[PDB]
């Protein structure tokens, strides 16, 4: 573990034997403790590991807001087209233009974002889009293809929830210059914007806040490799990503209701109500039966509503 | 998405001129419109730096101020003269619209109490004709005065897609209670604190709320109940701030229940005790909401400007705002029994009555139908 | 001198010298032998530091003598301006003077005549203010048809500077110069046509029956000049200005004359690769030649339709100026209108085949990476790809 | 190849004099027409040094300037007086033409708003189309009884001049009040001369492409009718920022719709490897639209700033919106036609400008052909 650190820095830019005295055992540590301090600092100041994980969080966890509100605004018409119909030379030209025009311009590692259209959905066109990140050799020990697709599994689950309430909030202006759908839109908007808040500030954030501090007291690489996969298996557990497929079908009636309102009937709005409200009550029934996974209910209802 | 702002009348100019001064300092921008060396998204309000403002004898006071390189009393007089310069002021707004990438809104700052009342009534009508897809938020300020006030309310209840009330009366109390002033040059310092901290989530991008339509559609459930009041405590944990916002001593307003609450915490408070306080607010029951629809409270964090400590602002949609109207509605009938058709006032009179009824119907368990 | 005369010996390299260090000495020795003869100028760990100390000084000096006097460096810059058309001002005047000569067949062409023309261009353009030494080597050579198939510049180099070019860089430059010469006459043709149309419509703007077919002559031009005027930019920015920057960056910091040879040798392996002159990209270049041919066939089917309208216009001028009979010309004017739909079927079938060879050209680019930047240049605004 | 320029009327003479001042300052040429000691190809516009200018009251002002060592209001009156002195001016023009090795074009700088310059330039354009049939004619015309003269100039410019660049005093004054805070001719003329000098940058500093006027013309103008261009000058830093600030309507000197051809000239020392990324991202974000019928693209070229004199940039566009301006003039003419020997020439002018506006309006259709 000593020389290997010396090589991922070199290519980029006395000991005696005694018995009953360890004048060499201590000598190896006085060098290994410098062999690491040059590499770790090499990753934080120049090509900014802790200053390298933050950049991935901005796009994968969608921390940076100015980049997505400007990217989906440009690449929406070219995503509703079906799969095997869109030219990647057309998307990447919009991704590059999305970063520079936004406030993500101050990012040294921004040039490692690549478009990767997955073949399968979250078990087309829009449900088959996800970023890909390529990293060099020495850091590839920590963030590798085995533990990067996990970053790509909890990304699409957040790009879906960000897309629906992006257009659900878009129909909000079209109707505002037949009159009983406003109290139903309230039932779905107060559901996604009550899942997103729990998903961003009380799930991944807390885990991330711990990891940053949990990497200051690291002692060896096979521990950092534990504080990382110990962070991804928690985000995928506290979220609904690990089954709970009722959420998948629950989202269908939300996005489809946006299509009906976009076709501008009175017997169809009330049809969505009995269908969506029934699907929601299936969620809180299963979210409650457990041994946080319980505080989510306090986020869904706050007025004692849905007390049935 | 850019937001082009408007300033009408002596009030709108003074609050906007002091709104920009609060923003120009919150960024590293010298009053000479030159960036100082000394991450914050600044493209929404500034054009690469020049503010996107369209002002309309206080103007000379700005041209003599060090910020010069940064750019009657009847309601009928305001609406009449506004028709005579229909093409003049729309030349400016149009040339400022297309030059922008993608217009998003029209934050309009005007007081409903002389010419700002009649002119603003003219603009909010004309914008909906040409621009039908542009949100129009207004930071209206509450004070023949009963006449000019309510007439603007006719337009502000069917044109403006949002409205933030800031009455001078309740502000004057906070000016007297915790500032001991006895002046316009002081109460506006509080107004500029409310206007700037309102759009703190647009200029500092976070997890959510990266666009104006994200702050609007969350609070306003229906096109009519679109009036919001504010609350600003710092004049310490998140529980200390959340408890102070709900006290009636802090709200800028002189049964009843909330509709939607959004909390803005501009501190460096760790994001782990954010759910604990919300859990506690539910237990002690410091606020009640509508019984018919599911109403929840939302809290949002942000980051203070390093170039300039925990603060807090709350965007509230409270039914008790209906009280401010009744004070206007009441004094109107008194002036209606004291002295070419005089029908616009009566037609405006009817629609305000439809609005107040809608509020008092919002607190009923059967507000639907 | 650079390409030949200095070849490493794989057998007599000592074991205590790594294979890469043996290419910094062969590049440092060649940098000094070429600095004397051709440029016409005269002056362990400590061991590794000595090679680099002699590298970052000799090479940095070779460029100074090759940029102020024209001196191994002052020849590299001067061999890009002329042999790689990097001058522009000089090659423009040189294509106007060789026009009356190269149109003749090659059998009547003799080298001793063209030299007077080349010498005239160097005196007229801005290339006169230049080092006399490098101008002594710039000459002509005749490849062994038409005059536009056997003309090419040579810039022969002998002496110490010949260990950097080594008879192979001079066999690659001419392999490149052919592609830059063709893509330069295929452009000056398309600015001659586009010049004819600006003086064409200034004469026959009074015949409203001819503009219906004259219009298809304009659209096919403005659709053809785009494909050429865009490929010129990919040649400038993504082949010349980009691959030369990675050479002048690995020269002002290299040394020992063996990091210069290896930096100049790979500079000729990317241009051959970024241009379509590779070995496995054969199907792509022969596909491009067909598009180069369709530009000529337009220039032949244009003046035929152009001149045929000037004759009928000239007769119509004299048929009325001398008199100011009437029935014997209406059949001539009447038949002239009947020949118009015949010419329209030419430009309708020439265009429909030009688009069939470009939409096929793009499909071949999706094959090796820098070519993707070309597909965007052509397909801007998605005029193709439906 | 040598370009000869002509200056007519007060506006044309003033802008030409300021352009020559700017260009002499860019090179090492003292006001006394003597090279100063202190690569730049200067043979095109200068003769070995004397400029190739033909000036046609302000001449006395120029003769009193330190640069002395360097050399009614009706349209019908201008045309008549230009017809009266045909041979007198054409002897000068012909001696200056045949004195040159290989003439290339005739740059004409004049104001079509009114006076004698309008009619004189009309007559000169007609006579140059008559005599020289192989010479390109570019015109740096400046836009403002005025509607009459303006429309007549447009009638003569839409068939004779093989290219044209519009300059509206209204947009210039708007920019002056916005970002220069003037409230003058001698101030807007500064920006005018800046745009002009930056227009012919690629001809004086040789690059990979654009070594001749045809290289600039034939790329943009696809058909002989659509030959009106507009200008943009953003610096008043990466190339992406420059290209994003250029396409903003805030900078274009112009008072559905789409683009026909775009050309960018970058005079800075920027890294030339990021230009392709800039174009990729511009295509991605879809900031500009193109014609639907033919394949039209945007071209970009670099150059070098004058070392004797930072990143700048200019943009030349072929936008179908320019027709709007003509409409106004057209409209006014109609308003002037109903309020007050044959008076038929003005009618023919109205007819041909109506033809041109119809052609522009039809250019933005997916079936513009036929
Ligand atoms: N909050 C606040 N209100 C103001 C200020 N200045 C003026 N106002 C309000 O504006 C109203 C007067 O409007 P006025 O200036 O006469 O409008 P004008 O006729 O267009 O000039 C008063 O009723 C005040 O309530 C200020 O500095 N702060
Ligand atoms: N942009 C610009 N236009 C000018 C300037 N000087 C004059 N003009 C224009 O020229 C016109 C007057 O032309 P005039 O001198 O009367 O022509 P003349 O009768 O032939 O001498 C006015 O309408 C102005 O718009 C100038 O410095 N800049």
């Amino acid at each position: 573990s000593t020389g290997k650190y010396l090589n991922v820095v070199r290519e980029c830019g006395e000991i005696i034997y005694t018995l009953k005295e360890r004048a060499y055992v201590e000598q190896i540590e006085k060098a290994f403790n410098y062999a690491s301090k040059v590499l770790l600092d090499f990753l934080m100041e120049e090509k900014e590991l802790v200053a390298h994980l933050r950049s991935i969080k901005r796009y994968f966890l969608m921390d940076q807001g100015d980049f997505f509100v400007h990217f989906m605004d440009l690449a929406e018409e070219e995503l509703r087209k079906p799969v095997e119909d869109i030219t990647p030379p057309r998307l990447e030209a919009l991704l590059e233009l999305a970063l520079r025009m936004s406030t993500a311009n101050t990012d040294p590692f921004k040039d490692d974002l690549k478009i990767d259209l997955m073949p399968h959905d979250l078990i087309s066109g829009l449900e088959a889009f996800s970023f890909d990140y390529i990293v060099k050799w020495p850091l590839s020990l920590i963030i590798n293809r085995k533990a990067l697709t996990r970053y790509q599994m909890l990304f699409r689950h957040m790009f879906y929830c960000k897309h629906v309430e992006r257009q659900l909030c878009s129909v909000w202006i079209s109707n505002k210059t037949f009159a009983g759908a406003f109290t139903l839109r309230q039932r779905m908007l107060n559901f996604v914007q009550n899942i997103q808040y729990y998903m961003m500030f009380e799930v991944m954030e807390p885990t991330w806040h711990i990891l940053e501090k949990n990497l200051k007291s690291a002692s060896n690489i096979d521990d950092v490799l534990g504080h990382h996969t110990g962070f991804l298996d928690t985000c995928l557990k506290d979220c609904m990503l690990t089954l709970l497929k009722v959420f998948s079908k629950l989202m269908s009636v939300c996005v489809m209701f946006t299509n009906c309102m976009q076709k501008f009937f009175e017997a169809t709005i009330n049809k969505f109500d009995k269908n969506f409200s029934a699907h929601l009550l299936d969620l809180l029934a299963r979210l409650s039966i457990y041994s946080g996974m319980a505080s989510v209910i306090s986020r869904l209802d706050f007025n004692g509503f849905y007390t049935e | 998405r850019e937001i082009i702002t408007l300033q009408l009348g002596q009030c709108g100019n003074q609050i906007g001129f002091e709104f920009w001064k609060q923003l120009c300092a919150e960024h590293g921008i010298s009053p000479e419109g030159i960036v100082e060396e000394f991450t914050d998204r600044k493209d929404v309000f500034f054009y690469q730096y020049i503010p996107r403002a369209v002002l309309l004898r206080v103007i000379h006071s700005i041209l003599n101020s060090p910020y010069a390189k940064l750019y009657g009393n009847n309601w009928a007089s305001g609406f009449s003269q506004g028709e005579k310069i229909h093409e003049d002021i729309f030349d400016i707004i149009d040339r400022e619209a297309d030059g922008s990438d993608s217009l998003e809104g029209f934050v309009l700052c005007h007081s409903i109490a002389g010419t700002g009342s009649g002119l603003g009534s003219y603009l909010l009508e004309r914008l909906n004709d040409r621009y039908p897809k542009k949100l129009v938020q207004t930071y209206s300020v509450f004070p023949v005065q009963p006449y000019n006030s309510l007439l603007t309310l006719k337009r502000l209840t069917q044109n403006a897609d949002c409205l933030v009330v800031l009455d001078n009366t309740a502000l004057n109390r906070i000016a007297t209670d915790r500032l001991h002033i006895q002046s316009f040059s002081q109460i506006n310092q509080l107004v500029s604190t409310i206007m700037s901290a309102s759009t703190t989530t647009l200029r500092y991008p976070g997890y959510m709320n990266n666009d104006l339509i994200g702050l609007i559609a969350s609070l306003i459930p229906t096109p009519r109940l679109h009036f919001l009041m504010t609350g600003y405590t710092p004049l310490t944990t998140v529980l200390d701030v959340m408890r102070r916002l709900l006290q009636p001593k802090n709200v800028m307003v002189s049964n009843h229940c909330y509709i939607a609450i959004l909390n803005i915490i501009q501190g460096e408070v760790d994001p782990t005790q954010v759910h604990k306080s919300l859990q506690r607010i539910r237990e002690r029951k410091l606020a009640n909401f509508i019984p018919w629809g599911p109403a929840s409270i939302q809290v949002a964090l942000s980051r203070k400007s390093p170039y300039l400590r925990v603060s807090g602002l709350m965007m509230a949609n409270h039914t008790s705002i209906s009280s401010l109207f009744e004070r206007t509605c009441r004094q109107y009938d008194k002036l209606r029994k004291r002295e070419d058709n005089f029908d616009e006032m009566d037609t405006s009179r009817e629609i305000v009555q439809q609005l107040i009824d809608e509020y008092h119907a919002a607190t009923r368990p059967d507000y639907i139908s | 001198l650079w390409h030949d005369k200095y070849t490493l010996r794989k057998s007599m390299i000592p074991s205590f010298m790594t294979m890469d260090q043996s290419r910094k000495v062969l590049l440092i020795g060649k940098s000094i032998n070429f600095l004397h003869q051709v440029c016409h100028d005269q002056t362990e760990n400590a061991f590794q530091g000595k090679i680099d100390a002699a590298y970052f000084e000799t090479s940095k000096y070779l460029l100074d003598v090759l940029n102020k006097k024209y001196s191994l460096l002052d020849h590299m810059q001067a061999m890009r301006r002329y042999l790689l058309l990097g001058q522009g001002d000089f090659i423009r005047h040189l294509m106007d003077l060789l026009k009356p000569e190269l149109v003749r067949p090659a059998t009547t062409l003799y080298q001793h005549n063209l030299t007077g023309i080349l010498e005239t261009a160097v005196r007229a353009t801005n290339a006169q203010f230049d080092s006399p030494e490098i101008l002594r080597r710039l000459d002509v050579r005749l490849l062994e048809d038409t005059g536009w198939d056997v003309f090419s510049l040579d810039y022969h180099v002998d002496g110490p500077i010949a260990t950097v070019f080594t008879r192979e860089c001079m066999s690659h430059y001419l392999r490149v110069f052919n592609f830059l010469w063709r893509a330069k006459r295929m452009e000056y043709i398309l600015t001659d046509i586009r010049k004819g149309h600006m003086c064409n419509a200034k004469l026959l703007r009074n015949m409203p029956e001819f503009s219906g077919v004259l219009h298809q002559c304009h659209i096919l031009a403005s659709e053809m000049v785009h494909f050429i005027h865009q490929m010129q930019y990919y040649i400038t920015f993504e082949v010349l200005e980009c691959s030369w920057d990675e050479l002048w960056n690995k020269v002002q910091q290299a040394q020992d004359l063996d990091h210069i040879i290896a930096a100049h040798e790979v500079f000729l392996d990317t241009i051959i690769s970024r241009c379509l002159l590779d070995s496995d990209s054969r199907a792509l270049l022969n596909q491009l030649r067909a598009v180069f041919d369709q530009i000529i066939e337009l220039q032949n089917a244009q003046d035929a339709i152009y001149r045929a309208a000037l004759e009928e216009l000239q007769r119509r001028l004299q048929f009325e100026e001398k008199k100011k009979e009437e029935e014997e010309e209406n059949k001539r004017i009447g038949e002239f209108k009947e020949s118009i739909p015949k010419m329209c079927s030419q430009l309708r079938i020439l265009t429909h085949f030009y688009q069939g060879i470009v939409q096929q050209f793009l499909v071949l680019l999706t094959t090796d990476e820098s070519l993707r930047f070309l597909s965007f240049r052509l397909d801007f605004n998605e005029h193709y790809k439906a």
